[PDB]
């Protein structure tokens, strides 16, 4: 891992562009688990609490 | 290890079954195997508060080691002589388990050979 | 060129990618004048009271009152029993009660038999 | 003594004699000596001063005794004056039975801690005694309900006697 | 250069 | 109980004969002494209850509710001083008179030994409660809130009277001590099913039971602060106390007649807890919070286990102190901004640092943080309902999650964040308000050290 | 002290009412969109976009910076849900549909592989551990009254 | 001096209170303080009775 | 709205910062910062508003597909790790009027100056009202910008809270 | 400090009757520990200072 | 527990290979280390898991 | 948190010290009251990156609405000082 990490780290200094890999954005956003669960379950629960439970 | 392929990606009877071993009788194969003895005794292991998993034939070396730890305090950079005695005896005990495994592995093949020969010829 | 953006309920369409922020017709920009015209008028009305040194208390916000009055006390007078309200009410209101009754009733009927028959482990159970 | 050894048994201790082998001095012994001097001594003197003050004034309190009264079985049906005393007696026994189980549980837990790793074997008269009393306690008081009473306790027994009596009849015929 | 730190009345 | 009944009655002459400016000092000072003497009721024995006379008695269930009832009257007097400042002197005395008479009926209700004496005093509490809401409430909705409160109770109480009088004719007595020995099992017939309902629905509407609760958000919100404190703290417990008594003469029919009411309460916990997460009114949010905690009490009384009754007794005492404190806290803010909207005033922890510590402690007890008695009572009910059915752990668990959410939602909404700019009249907390919050939280936490005095008869 | 004519009312029927409602709520008559008259008690309360407060201009001088509101602005029916603490409707770097597929795929793949690894355990080649005294019959609490089934291990 | 005062009002007075508490109120009740029995090894001496357990059986001497 | 000039200017700033995030190393960023500038330099002016929009819409699509998932954010900007970290320390000034006299006596100088500001604020309020109802159309103001004082000795209208706002690091 | 606990765990994990896929993830993760561990050193210690001028 | 740790010791480490914030990177290290402790519990080595906590 | 404060002189020196390192303006002709679009001949795109180098010096972003209103070095000093509460 150190050997793989070192060589991959050095590539950042090579003057060149890159690509926006999906597998990169999957790890950057924590597998999307927050963006979905922390945005969906609150919406479902808080919508039910007002539309069904109360009104 | 290395025999997992021989257990899944190959023949089955060639490789033993860890959950069921031993399969063949305990005497067939050797000339009156000498029963394994135990230096320690139940009353001695009980009074040393050895963990149950440590109540094996390798005991009576752990008991020696524990005495050194209590009788050398504070000398935690010591008692290494007793550490290897119990560790070495543990190493030998593990070998026997492999030796039990290797014995089982071949006897299954020998059963394959005997059945194959009599079945194929007839 | 690039794949478009799929807008969901919890993911609004970015304003840059919305095909209405670029074209600005005569009427489209006129509407944004009224929005800023009214909202700047309220900003003025708020600031007259906000900055007044002879005002101590709460600046009652009629928008806030209308929000609470619509959420609590104005619902029933605008309620009509119809197919949606009745079917939604029965499903949300009565469905869970019926669902839970059979889960517990079935569970307790099964458990009762195992105790009369002596097939339930209660060796050390003396706290109920 | 502080408590009755018969109720709360205690196996005799066996402290092995120290057998040091290393030349180093054991710090624990020195701390033990220092503790006995800076802590154990001043505490002992202050208690002894207080202990004497309790000898100048010595008053006694007594363990209340309740003489047995007729139980619910002898109580006449719907007779409150008799049912009342039997019910009150039953409740006191119920509380006594609860504490008896606590005594056996405390003995069970002390054994599991006194015997260390060798507790599954060395604690067999404690586990057995705990199992027996719990079975006895369960039969007497269990499933009665929040509004438990002597009448409800009696009915539970009578249905257990009938269930056990019928089983004996079937076995006897064979 | 100590400045005045505005806090709510801590007397009550 | 004449050592407590008579002095309470004497609070009425004291208020009316006291100097014009000393009405609040004498009633508060002398009502606190009555609370002090209420600690003599703790002479409880392990086998027999403390029977005083032919009319009144006190077991381990009545005692904690009596001490709680007599402890709130002095507190309610403090909370009422601000909003009665510009009140006519005679009308102000009539207000203190209604609160005294309400305590008089409560202390006789919890100690009544005969179940029709209980009914008369149980039903008599409506008149002083109805008058307080309808006369000294602020909004127009008090009138409609008073009607809802009156007719929900009577719709249940009146059948209860027919059942109670019927039980006396069949059994010959309604004395509670007699019923413990002359009680007979209830056969499963349609006639008994409706006897069972008549003996419980009156108490269910007061707990309240989910479905029959559409007066608590009206009464507990439109009432003055003193009305809200007693409505939530002691008046909801009359239904709980009533059920803990009358279930003695309903066995074994409670085995199957409890199912529809256990479901309403178990599923009513989630429904009411969820409602709190979307409330736009700080006083209504606290009011709905009571229906969820009293839902646990209904389930606890309907499963009839020694742990459930010990949990039910502790929960009722714990809720009374916590709910009374939450209403007091919501009122302190209302006395400044004079509006109940929860989002109107925010970041109050920056302007009232100490009052925000009372908010935290009230919220911690509301969500049942151990070892507070709120957790002890709630925990003992989960243990008992688990044995009743292992699946109830799911519904109990989900409510504990939602309970923490709405408790901390109001703490964050009103204490944290950023202060509202145009709110410039947040004066520092008065000593009266701080003392009012202490008198709730301190006894609530002290009960954790000796909790056996609130665990009820089955301890 | 607000009169009943400045408070929310029933669904507007004629265009004239929709004009008064828009003026009442401080909105353009064109932007004023009532909720559908479906009978769920919405009345004439304006239907605003389902945009959270987290995706409002952070730099604009709001009268309520934490709420991102303006004094006198019509509040969203679900404002309490859309405050900056609860629900975020901001655009994401990845499309919502693609996010669910990737997350479900990863979890679905991982769960299956654990099951595969459960029916094909990895274990070194060794016979079962052998213990003395009938496999520690007495040590494991075995009653010393019933005769244990003898177990003997031989050297090898 | 600062540590001497701290070690007196925080380590010495509390331990006096605890030791007084444990020695004369906690240890006077059954099973309040339960200590695991000391480990006894083959070839020891017991202080309570002077018993000398037999050392052990002879070992099949090994090496390595 | 925002004209057409401003959108490209805003997009250019975002593109560089997102590019700055991918590159990290300064030397790479300078190499690509000018390259990205060139791609803007190619299509400067160019008139043809209809075609101008097409280049911007294509630009926005490219930016969205290539934006960094986790762009660098300044610590004290929306999204930063220190955004509003000191809002809890910012107490308004009207709370000082509620101070007890025994604790005002600890700052005799500070509250002496406050009376001057409060005295100043009261006297100037009437002119500020006049200054606002004269420089405003009949149909109420149509912008949030406020006029300055058209005189000497007159303070700008609506200055009290703008001037007296809490400091950025009050403690 | 880490060696005396983490290394013993991996030795016991490899040589124990265990889930094969679960064991693999443990070994992969240990390699992944070095990659992000190195990410910290390179982007904070090595290279050239990317912080503002006045520090 | 073995699988619960293995998924966590791998997923959380993966999320850390691309995080920029220094605190978040170290946070995802804790989850990976906790997952490893769970794996230790899953292979019936409770005392190794305790030792890993202390170290 | 131990960070030395900012003075009016310190802000002005750094604002010019960054522009003087810009290879698009003559240092001799660079004055505090010197426009960017009307005196030193700079395009708007250059102005935008003027802010970026300015923000990266003081370590805090400037709103784009208020970023496209700083056309003089003195105005930058006014904005940076005002935002960070600098008075002497
Ligand atoms: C700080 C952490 C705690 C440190 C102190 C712990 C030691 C300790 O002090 O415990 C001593 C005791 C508990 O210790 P103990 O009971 O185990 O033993 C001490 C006494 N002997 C040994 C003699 C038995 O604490 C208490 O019991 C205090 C009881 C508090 C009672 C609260 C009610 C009084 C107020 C009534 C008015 C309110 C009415 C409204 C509520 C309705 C109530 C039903
Ligand atoms: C039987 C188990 C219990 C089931 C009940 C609990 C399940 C969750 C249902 C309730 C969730 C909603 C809670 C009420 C809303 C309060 C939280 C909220 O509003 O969102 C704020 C936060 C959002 O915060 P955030 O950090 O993710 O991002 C918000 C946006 N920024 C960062 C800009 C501020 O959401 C949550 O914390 C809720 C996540 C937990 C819910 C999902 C649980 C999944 C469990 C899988 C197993
Ligand atoms: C280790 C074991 C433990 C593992 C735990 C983690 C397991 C995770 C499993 C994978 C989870 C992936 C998420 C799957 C749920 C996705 C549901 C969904 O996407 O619905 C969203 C719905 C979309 O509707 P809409 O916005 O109108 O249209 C979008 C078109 N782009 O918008 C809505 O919200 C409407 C309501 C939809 C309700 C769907 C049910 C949820
Ligand atoms: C079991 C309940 C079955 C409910 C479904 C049947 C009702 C239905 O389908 O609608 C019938 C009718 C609406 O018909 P329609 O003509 O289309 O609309 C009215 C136009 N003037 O409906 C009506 O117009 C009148 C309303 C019908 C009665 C509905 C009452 C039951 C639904 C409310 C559920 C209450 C939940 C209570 C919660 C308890 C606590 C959990
Ligand atoms: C114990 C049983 C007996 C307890 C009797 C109740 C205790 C007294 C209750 C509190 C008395 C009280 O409220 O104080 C009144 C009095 C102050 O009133 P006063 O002396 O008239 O001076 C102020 C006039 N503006 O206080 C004093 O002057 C003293
Ligand atoms: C909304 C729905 C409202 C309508 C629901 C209520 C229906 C009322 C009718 C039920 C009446 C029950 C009844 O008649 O009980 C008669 C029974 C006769 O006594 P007995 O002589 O012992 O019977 C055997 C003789 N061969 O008497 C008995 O044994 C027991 C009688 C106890 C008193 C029953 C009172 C009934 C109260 C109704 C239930 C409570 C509902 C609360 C809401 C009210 C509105
Ligand atoms: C908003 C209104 C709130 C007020 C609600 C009023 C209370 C509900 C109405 C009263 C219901 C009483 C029950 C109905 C009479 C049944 C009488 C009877 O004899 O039932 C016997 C039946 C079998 O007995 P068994 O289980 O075999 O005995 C062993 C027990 N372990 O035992 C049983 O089957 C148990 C009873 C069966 C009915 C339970 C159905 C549960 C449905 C969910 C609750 C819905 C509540 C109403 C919702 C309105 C909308
Ligand atoms: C949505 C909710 C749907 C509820 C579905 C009810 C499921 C009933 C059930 O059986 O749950 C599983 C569990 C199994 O019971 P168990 O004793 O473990 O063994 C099998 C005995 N037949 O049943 C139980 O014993 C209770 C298990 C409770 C699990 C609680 C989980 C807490 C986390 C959420
Ligand atoms: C049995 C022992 C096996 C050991 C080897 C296991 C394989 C390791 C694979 C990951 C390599 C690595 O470190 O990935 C490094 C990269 C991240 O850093 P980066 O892209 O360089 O930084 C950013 C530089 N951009 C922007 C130019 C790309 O990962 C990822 O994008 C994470 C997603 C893939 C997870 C798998
Ligand atoms: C010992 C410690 C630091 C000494 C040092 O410089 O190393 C000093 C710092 C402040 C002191 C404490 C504070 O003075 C507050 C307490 C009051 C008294 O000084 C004695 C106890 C008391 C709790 C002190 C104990 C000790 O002297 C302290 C704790
Ligand atoms: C037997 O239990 C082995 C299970 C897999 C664990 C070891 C995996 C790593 C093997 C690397 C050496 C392979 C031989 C070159
Ligand atoms: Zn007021």
């Amino acid at each position: 891992g150190f050997i793989l990490a070192l060589e991959i780290s050095n590539m950042t200094k090579n003057l060149k562009y890159h690509y926006p890999s999906n597998a990169f954005k999957f790890s950057t956003l924590l597998g999307y688990f927050p963006t979905i669960m922390h945005r969906l379950a609150p919406y479902m629960n808080l919508s039910m609490s007002q539309k069904s439970a109360s009104s | 290890g290395a025999h997992l392929a021989r257990r899944y990606l190959g023949d089955a009877s060639v490789e033993p079954d860890p959950l069921r071993m031993p399969t063949f009788p305990p005497d067939y194969g050797f000339p009156e195997r000498k029963e394994r003895e135990m230096v320690a005794t139940q009353q001695e292991m009980n009074d040393a508060q050895l963990v149950l998993q440590q109540r094996d034939y390798c005991a009576h070396y752990l008991i020696r080691f524990l005495k050194c730890k209590r009788d050398s305090f504070p000398n935690f950079l010591a008692c290494k002589h007793e550490r290897h005695d119990w560790d070495y005896c543990e190493h030998l005990d593990y070998v026997k388990r492999m030796k039990e495994f290797e014995r089982e592995r071949r006897l299954l093949q020998r059963k394959k050979r005997r059945e194959q020969r009599e079945a194929d010829m007839a | 060129s690039f794949p478009k953006y799929e807008a969901s309920r919890l993911s609004s369409l970015p304003t840059t990618l919305d095909p209405a922020e670029y074209d600005i017709s005569s009427e489209t920009r006129k509407a944004q004048a009224e929005r800023l015209a009214i909202r700047s008028r309220l900003k003025r009305e708020y600031q007259l009271q906000y900055y007044d040194p002879s005002r101590r208390g709460v600046i009652e916000d009629p928008a806030l009152v209308r929000w609470t009055y619509a959420r609590s006390a104005n619902i029933y007078p605008n309620f009509r029993p119809n197919t949606k309200t009745s079917l939604l009410g029965a499903l949300f209101g009565i469905g869970p009660l019926v669902f839970w009754y059979y889960v517990f009733k079935t569970d307790r009927d099964r458990k009762e038999k195992l105790i009369q028959e002596g097939k339930l482990d209660r060796t050390f159970n003396i706290s109920y | 003594d502080s408590w009755d050894k018969d109720v709360y048994p205690e196996p005799p201790r066996r402290t092995p004699a120290p057998s040091p082998q290393t030349s180093l001095p054991n710090p624990i012994t020195y701390l033990t000596k220092a503790f006995d001097l800076l802590v154990d001594r001043p505490v002992t003197l202050v208690r002894e001063f207080i202990e004497r003050q309790h000898a100048k004034n010595k008053y006694y309190y007594y363990h209340r005794e309740f003489r047995r009264v007729p139980d619910i079985t002898e109580c006449q049906e719907k007779d409150v004056l008799c049912m009342f005393e039997a019910e009150m007696q039953w409740r006191r026994d119920y509380k006594v039975d609860q504490e008896i189980v606590n005594i056996i549980q405390e003995r069970l837990k002390a054994c599991q801690q006194r015997e260390g790793e060798s507790h599954r074997q060395n604690c067999a008269k404690e586990l057995e005694q705990f199992t027996q009393v719990v079975k006895a306690y369960q039969d007497r008081y269990h499933d009665l309900g929040a509004h438990y009473s002597a009448r409800k306790c009696l009915a539970k027994q009578k249905q257990r006697m009938l269930a056990e009596r019928k089983a004996a009849k079937e076995a006897a015929a064979a | 250069k100590r400045l005045f730190i505005i806090k709510p009345s801590g007397f009550y | 109980m004449l050592k407590y009944i008579i002095p309470t009655i004497m609070l009425m002459p004291l208020t009316w004969l006291s100097k014009n400016n000393m009405i609040w000092v004498n009633s508060t000072a002398h009502s606190l002494l009555i609370s002090f003497t209420s600690l003599l009721l703790m002479n409880q024995f392990g086998d027999n209850s403390l029977n005083f006379s032919l009319l009144f008695f006190s077991d381990s269930l009545s005692t904690p509710l009596l001490i709680l009832t007599m402890w709130l009257l002095p507190l309610m007097l403090m909370a009422s001083q601000h909003h009665l400042s510009k009140e006519n002197l005679t009308r102000k005395k009539l207000f203190i008179t209604m609160l005294i008479s309400l305590q008089l009926f409560l202390i006789m209700t919890f100690t009544a030994m005969e179940l029709i004496l209980f009914y008369i005093l149980f039903e008599a509490t409506l008149v002083p409660t109805l008058i307080i809401i309808t006369r000294w409430g602020n909004q127009t909705e008090r009138l409609n809130a008073g009607l809802y409160f009156l007719f929900y109770t009577l719709a249940g109480s009146l059948p209860l009277l027919v059942a109670l009088i019927y039980i006396q004719n069949t059994v010959g007595s309604l004395n509670f001590l007699m019923l413990q020995y002359w009680v007979q099992p209830v056969h499963n017939s349609w006639s008994n099913v409706f006897m069972w309902l008549a003996c419980m629905m009156a108490f269910m509407v007061k707990m309240p039971l989910y479905g029959l609760h559409l007066w608590l958000p009206k009464a507990h919100v439109e009432a003055p602060i003193a009305g809200s404190m007693v409505l939530a703290a002691v008046l909801l417990k009359l239904g709980g106390y009533g059920m803990l008594r009358i279930t003695l003469i309903l066995n074994p029919m409670t085995d199957f007649m409890a199912y529809p009411f256990i479901m309403l309460s178990l599923w009513g916990m989630i429904m009411t807890s969820s409602i709190c997460l979307r409330q736009t009114d700080l006083k209504s949010l606290i009011a709905y919070s009571s229906v969820s905690h009293m839902a646990l009490v209904i389930v606890a009384i309907l499963i009839q286990t020694p742990w459930s009754y010990m949990g039910a007794t502790a929960l009722m005492i714990a809720h009374g102190l916590t709910s009374s404190m939450l209403f007091c806290l919501a009122n302190s803010n209302y006395e400044r901004i004079h509006s109940r909207t929860m989002i109107l005033a925010r970041g109050l922890q920056t302007l009232l640092p100490l009052m925000a510590t009372w908010w935290l402690l009230a919220s911690l007890t509301n969500l049942a943080l151990p070892p507070t008695i709120n957790l002890i009572g709630e925990l003992f009910v989960v243990m008992s309902t688990f044995s009743w059915s292992n699946i109830t752990i799911i519904l109990m668990g989900v409510n504990m999650v939602i309970t923490a959410l709405y408790s901390l939602y109001m703490l964050i909404m009103t204490q944290r964040g950023k202060y509202t700019y145009h709110i410039n009249n947040i004066s520092p907390s008065f000593t009266r308000e701080n003392a009012l919050m202490s008198l709730h939280i301190l006894p609530l936490l002290l009960l954790t050290l000796n909790p056996k005095i609130i665990l009820g008869p089955l301890y | 002290h607000i009169t009943k004519d400045m408070l929310p009312g029933p669904y507007p029927k004629t265009p004239e009412e929709r004009a008064a409602a828009a003026k009442k709520y401080n909105m353009r008559v064109e932007d004023y969109e009532p909720y559908p008259d479906d009978g769920t008690g919405y009345g004439d309360y304006p239907k605003l976009p389902d945009r959270s407060q987290q995706e409002r201009d952070p730099w604009y001088d709001w009268d309520h910076p934490d709420l991102r509101l303006n004094w006198g602005e019509p509040m969203h029916w679900d404002l309490d849900m859309y405050i900056r603490n609860r629900v975020d409707t901001s655009p994401t770097p990845v499309n919502w549909n693609l996010m669910c597929k990737h997350l479900f795929g990863f979890v679905a793949f991982m769960l299956f592989m654990f099951w595969v690894g459960e029916t094909y355990p990895a274990y070194q080649p060794v016979g079962p551990k052998q213990y003395p005294y009938n496999n520690l019959y007495l040590e494991r609490g075995g009653d010393p009254n019933k005769e244990p089934e003898p177990v003997v291990h031989y050297e090898i | 001096y600062r540590h001497s005062i701290f070690a007196f009002t925080h380590v010495l007075i509390p331990v006096w209170i605890i030791h007084y508490y444990l020695k004369y109120h906690v240890t006077t009740k059954p099973y309040t303080i339960v200590e695991k029995k000391p480990r006894i090894f083959p070839g020891d001496t017991i202080l309570e009775t002077g018993e000398v357990i037999p050392p052990m059986k002879e070992f099949p001497d090994q090496h390595h | 709205y925002l004209t057409h000039q401003q959108k490209v200017l805003r997009l250019y700033k975002r593109a560089l910062r997102h590019l700055e995030s991918w590159c990290i190393h300064r030397d790479k960023y300078r190499y690509f910062a000018c390259l990205l500038r060139a791609r803007f330099d190619e299509h400067k002016n160019e008139k043809d508003m209809v075609k101008a929009t097409q280049l911007l819409r294509e630009a926005e699509e490219e930016f969205w597909h290539g934006q960094h998932p986790q762009p660098y954010i300044f610590p004290e900007s929306p999204g930063g790790t220190s955004y509003e970290r000191y809002e809890c320390y910012k107490v308004p000034e009207w709370c000082l009027d509620d101070w007890h006299p025994s604790e005002k006596a600890m700052y005799p100088d500070y509250f002496a100056k406050r009376e001057q500001w409060k005295k100043l604020r009261r006297e100037s309020w009437e002119r500020e009202v006049k200054q606002l109802q004269e420089e405003t159309p009949v149909g109420g103001p149509r912008t949030e910008a406020l006029p300055p004082a058209r005189k000497q000795g007159d303070l700008p209208p609506l200055w009290w809270h703008i001037v007296t706002r809490p400091r950025e690091r009050p403690m | 400090t880490g060696f005396y606990s983490k290394d013993l765990i991996i030795e016991a994990a490899n040589t124990s009757y265990t889930n094969a896929w679960a064991l693999l993830m443990t070994l992969i993760a240990t390699s992944f520990t070095a990659i992000y561990s190195t990410r910290i050193i390179f982007f904070a210690l090595l290279g050239q200072p990317r912080f503002p001028t006045l520090v | 527990t073995l699988c619960l740790g293995a998924i966590t010791t791998l997923f959380t480490a993966m999320c850390a290979l691309t995080q920029n914030d220094i605190k978040k990177i170290i946070a995802f290290s804790t989850s990976s280390q906790l997952g490893l402790m769970m794996v230790t519990i899953g292979i019936n080595q409770p005392y190794l898991a305790f030792l890993h906590i202390c170290t | 948190s131990d960070a030395p404060p900012l003075t009016l002189e310190g802000i002005k020196d750094r604002v010019l010290y960054v522009l003087k390192l810009y290879d698009k303006i003559d240092p001799e002709k660079l004055s505090v009251n010197s426009h960017f679009m009307k005196d030193l001949g700079l395009d708007s795109l250059d102005q935008v990156e003027i802010i970026m180098a300015m923000e990266d010096e003081f370590g805090f972003e400037i709103p784009d609405i208020d970023a496209e209103k700083l056309m003089c070095p003195q105005e930058i000093v006014d904005y940076i000082a005002d935002k960070k509460d600098v008075y002497e």
